[PDB]
């Protein structure tokens, strides 16, 4: 186990939370660059 | 036809009466893209009454030219600035029908007189999208826009 | 000849009526969806 | 010799190629791949890579997040969800995101939201001390 | 005709792109620019009841939107430009109307300062 | 027809025509993109299955649960992309359950749940929509990879099916399975896996469950749009060739006219 | 009047979605119910008061579950059973012209009966 | 035109043979929504052969109406109800056609009679899908439906 | 329509002069497949002609229908033998077009006159690829092939 998974997150939110770190951390030139390809826009439906 | 193309250079102002409005249940079946007069100027009938009635023709043949889009894609393929005019297009289009006191033996319905000011007033709304949130069907064959209002709210609270 | 705008509703074939019947499919939806948050912004605005 | 495979989602930066060693971190602890590792799985921590060519020279990425796989045939393919190379990064930029980080460490909101922060304050450390 | 002949360019061009307008993204930046300076250009051609335009006052207009000082404007603003701009030059700069008029040419030197009122101009709205 | 008919009729076909011409352009400029897109993301999607492919994981055949994850777009026009996915997962559901293994389906797409809405109508776990309108990222499978985790359902083997993009003329239905660390942890195979503790697999099974989604999904995606590209220029094609027809009956009707109005003036004029 | 006010309108609206939710797949059952209602056979016509009663018993919602290929025979079925056993009803409704409400009462009755016991 | 338009008004029975079905090498080329006859009745041809040809006709009707769409949008654009209707409306033109006797020579098939029962039995299994699983081409040209089975299982072969 | 149905029984051939080639800058602008012709027959014109018409009329479809694709699909993903079939094409385009006598104050080239033999030569050359080594616009405007070769020396000296 680690610490986050305490909570009960999976490796995917880890990864989220990760790969946003670097995201925002990037040079504003590559901000234009990098944060369209990475957003989500699927959406769920109640069964 | 020879006799009424003939004829529409003799009339001041003509309102082309349609079938195919008629049969969408829109009475009276005037077509609004057909229809014109002479004293429809900025100068005769004021400014603000001339930019309501192009704005309606304008939205009514952008609905018209969409239409043929529809044909093939669906409207739910349709971007966000046009499914807003169709919306509003078809909600104009229902808008311009009334009841007639003539026709309360066919409708059944209670005819109403509309003074100017309350159909430029409520087409101006409908245009600037104040009235996005009720349903196309509140305006049909109703007079001034509160009734539309009011007709929407019964809708609703019967539903 | 030429084209005009809006000639499929004019000619009315299979392609108009699906025209009409498909604006209508989308339309009672979203009518009953305003009617509903109507209904509901009745019910939160008595308060 | 060793097929390395190192991607990310968007591009590509090694496909099959023919790299001597890399240096990889992980979530049990950093290691070193060569041409005939002991075959493993492993996930990142938000590190830096760094491969060495055949020739002498090393190149280093960041990566947020992934997966490694060194298998039987020597094949390694380490699978990033977000790999830049170190010019891509701003110091200040990533300094404050740790100040501001560790900020928002002292409100814990709850055990997720607790376990979000500490996430991206190991992130953004990470951030900074491969980038000073 | 030193303007109207690229005008009729632009909107030949414009014309053969016509139907993408309503999909108007998902294309290239070619397409899109050709569709985004034919609107502007059309806007410009509307005009009102009895109230003709002197030949210069045409050929400024058709200047400031075809050689590019009007990309960056909203279509629907165009009109309300044009019948400010005309309205200002016409207060102003009545000088090089006349010129534009005798003349019957944009010499350079009236090119140039016809780019420089545009420029101003357009520079405050 | 009367001439007034084939007036309409012809310039309505016209409308058409024209609107799948505009039509074929922006599907061919989507398709480039995607295409263009698919290029990383094909060597990033067979990394990813790298492991299961050269270390053999069979899943052991006494299991009860299983998933079938069809993907697709919610937009149609495009031949029979839909209609393939979905009966490739109607197809292999029936042989599940003809087993007695309880299935269950998730589709993402609003067209795979509408085709499946009829038939499995309750196997649905969770649909999803939104999806071809812009080129899916992995912020998208990774949402549907945690959509599926979070739901209540340990499913103990799954498959993915989706159209393989082979060429911009033809595309695959394939199928790719998918396990769980139930599996994972007892396959033979694994014991060759040095520091893998039940942990660290399944942090990496959740990773490769995103992995082979993103892939599935990119893939479908340019399959879909060169699709529709070929779907638009046939029906292009049909329409200026139902066009020539009615052109040619419309200059025949045309003249038809004309003399039949000019026989009955003088056909009047000479009987007085 | 009565029968038709509502019986033309709810053709009216079924008829501008007949090309394909739960509402409007309501109205298009309907809509098919009573397109079913209105056909007839040949050299056969009808009382106007078994006229109004189909059209009641179809236009209240007595048929919504009812397969349509059945409706066919059903009208048939339906109308022997009134002319065999509540002719009384039809005699009063076609001498009062209008529909009163015991007479609605007594339809509603005998259509649900009729319902129950046609499968 | 004015001489037949005057005609259809002395004839019982009519049978418009046209052009566009022959062009499909169906034959004989009768359109069957514009045949008609004064003895289609169900108190004189019995109920289910009227009901056999009323549903035939439906059908027919039915694809006719498609065939607007799908000559430009293909048949990936029905629904499934539409493609099944298709694919019947197609297996019943195509059951439809006959070989003559007098046709031996132009088509060298040998000429059949198909009495009348067959004909109903076997528009009426058409109808209810007992051969949804054949090609349409094991219709073309056949007499009652064994032999359409016959030359379906001769093709699967 | 009757006046022209009548009048196309008597034409021995056509020109089909069009815009869409005097925007390309190409003059006469005569559109090299709309133009037709009753003696494009071997035994009239002979065989060498023939064929090299019909070569330049193959090529010249092939690059029509590729100008699609080129549109389309891109034209890196174009085979060596399509990309030079639309060089061909390209410089076959251009060598039809020719200055006028008449036209020398619009062009200001000299007018030149191309016999038929030279002609056929210039074309054989070039479909056969023995100018596949020279730029487009070595071809734009000029009466024989030698010329063609002259200008592509004199622009790159």
């Amino acid at each position: 186990v680690a610490y986050w998974r305490q909570a009960g997150l999976s490796y995917i939110r880890y990864s989220q939370i990760c790969a946003k770190a670097v995201r925002d951390a990037l040079k504003t030139e590559f901000k234009a660059n990098a944060m369209k390809t990475s957003g989500s826009t699927i959406k769920i439906v109640k069964v | 036809d020879p006799a009424p193309a003939t004829t529409f250079a003799h009339l001041d102002a003509t309102t082309v009466l349609s079938r195919a409005i008629a049969e969408l249940g829109i009475y009276p079946a005037v077509d609004p893209l057909d229809s014109t007069s002479r004293i429809m100027d900025p100068n005769i009938v004021g400014s603000e009454h001339y930019d309501v009635a192009r704005g309606v023709q304008k939205i009514l043949q952008d609905y018209k030219s969409l239409q043929d889009i529809i044909a093939i894609l669906g409207m739910d393929e349709l971007s966000e600035e046009d499914k807003l005019t169709v919306s509003r297009a078809r909600k104009i289009q229902r808008f311009l029908s009334q009841p007639f006191q003539v026709a309360e033996v066919f409708t059944g319905h209670l005819g109403k007189l509309v003074p100017l000011k309350e159909t430029i007033k409520g087409f101006q709304q409908i245009l600037a999208g104040e009235y996005d949130h009720l349903p196309e069907q509140a305006f049909y064959m109703v007079g001034p826009i509160e009734e539309a209002v009011a007709k929407a709210d019964k809708l609703a609270e019967e539903h | 000849v030429r084209s005009s705008a809006g000639a499929v509703r004019d000619a009315g074939g299979a392609f108009g009526k699906r025209e009409q019947a498909e604006e209508e499919r989308y339309f009672r939806a979203r009518a009953k969806e305003q009617l509903a948050a109507l209904k509901k912004h009745h019910e939160n605005e008595i308060s | 010799q060793m097929s390395f495979t190192f991607a990310s989602p968007t591009q590509v930066f090694f496909n099959s190629a023919n790299v001597r060693q890399v240096d990889v971190p992980t979530q049990t602890g950093a290691f070193g791949i060569l041409a005939a590792h002991v075959p493993t799985l492993q996930v990142l921590r938000p590190g830096l890579v760094v491969v060495h060519a055949e020739d002498g020279t090393t190149s280093k990425y960041f990566v947020s997040s992934g997966s490694v796989t060194v298998n039987a045939d020597s094949s390694v393919q380490l699978l990033a969800e977000e790999a830049v190379t170190l010019d891509m990064l701003d110091l200040g930029a990533a300094k404050a995101n740790l100040e501001k980080a560790q900020s928002e460490l002292l409100g814990a909101a709850d055990e997720a939201t607790r376990a979000e922060i500490q996430i991206r304050i190991e992130a953004n450390e990470a951030l900074v001390k491969a980038l000073e | 005709k030193q303007v109207a002949g690229t005008m009729k360019l632009e909107l030949a061009q414009y014309r053969e792109v016509a139907a993408f307008a309503q999909f108007g993204s998902d294309l290239d930046a070619a397409t899109q620019q050709l569709l985004s300076r034919g609107v502007r250009l059309t806007e410009l051609l509307k005009q009102g009841q009895y109230s003709p335009m002197a030949i210069e006052e045409q050929v400024a207009v058709i200047y400031a939107g075809v050689r590019g000082y009007l990309d960056k404007l909203e279509p629907s603003k165009i009109t309300k430009f044009e019948n400010a701009f005309l309205s200002h030059v016409i207060s102003q700069h009545q000088a090089l109307l006349g010129k534009i008029r005798t003349d019957g040419k944009i010499s350079e030197e009236s090119d140039a300062k016809l780019k420089e009122i545009v420029t101003n101009f357009l520079a405050g709205f | 027809a009367t001439l007034k008919d084939i007036t309409r009729r012809l310039k309505s076909i016209k409308n058409i025509q024209k609107i799948t011409k505009s039509m074929k352009m922006v599907a061919a400029a989507k398709y480039a993109r995607a295409e263009r897109e698919l290029k990383p993301a094909r060597v990033y999607g067979v990394g990813s299955l790298a492991l299961y492919e050269k270390a053999d994981i069979k899943t052991p055949e006494d299991k009860k649960k299983h998933l079938i994850i069809g993907v697709s777009s919610d937009r149609g026009l495009c031949g029979a992309i839909h209609s393939s996915v979905a009966k490739q997962m109607k197809s292999e559901a029936a042989n599940l359950a003809a087993a007695g293994k309880e299935v269950k389906i998730i589709g993402v797409g609003d067209k795979i749940r509408s085709i499946l809405h009829r038939t499995h109508s309750d196997q649905f776990l969770v649909t999803f929509k939104e999806v071809g309108r812009r080129p899916p990222t992995f912020g998208d499978a990774s949402v549907i990879a945690l959509e599926l985790l979070n739901s209540g359902y340990e499913f103990d083997e799954g498959s993915i099916i989706f159209n393989r993009f082979r060429s911009v003329i033809s595309y695959k239905t394939e199928e790719k399975p998918i396990f769980s660390l139930d599996t994972i942890s007892s396959a033979e195979s694994m014991s060759i896996y040095d520091d893998i503790d039940a942990d660290v697999l399944r942090n990496y099974q959740e990773y490769s469950l995103a992995n082979i989604i993103y892939y599935s999904l990119k893939e479908s995606t340019t399959s879909e749009q060169s699709a529709r590209m070929t779907a638009m220029d046939n029906a292009s094609k049909n329409a200026s060739e139902m066009i020539d027809k009615l052109t040619l009956t419309f200059n025949r009707t045309r003249q038809a006219v004309i003399t039949k109005e000019l026989i009955e003036i003088i056909s009047g004029a000479a009987a007085l | 009047k009565q029968v038709a006010g509502t019986m033309k309108l709810e053709l009216a609206q079924y008829r501008e979605v007949a090309a394909f939710d739960a509402a409007t797949q309501q109205l298009l059952s309907r809509g098919v119910r009573l397109t079913e209602l209105l056909k007839q056979g040949q050299y056969s016509p009808m009382a106007i008061e078994e006229q109004v009663a189909v059209i009641y018993a179809g236009v209240r919602g007595y048929l919504d579950k009812l397969e349509p290929s059945k409706i066919t025979k059903f009208e048939n079925a339906f109308l022997s059973h009134v002319i065999s056993q509540h002719q009384a009803l039809l005699g009063k409704i076609r001498t009062d012209g209008k529909i009163s409400e015991e007479s609605d009462a007594k339809l509603k009755e005998i259509v649900t009966n009729f319902l129950a016991g046609f499968e």
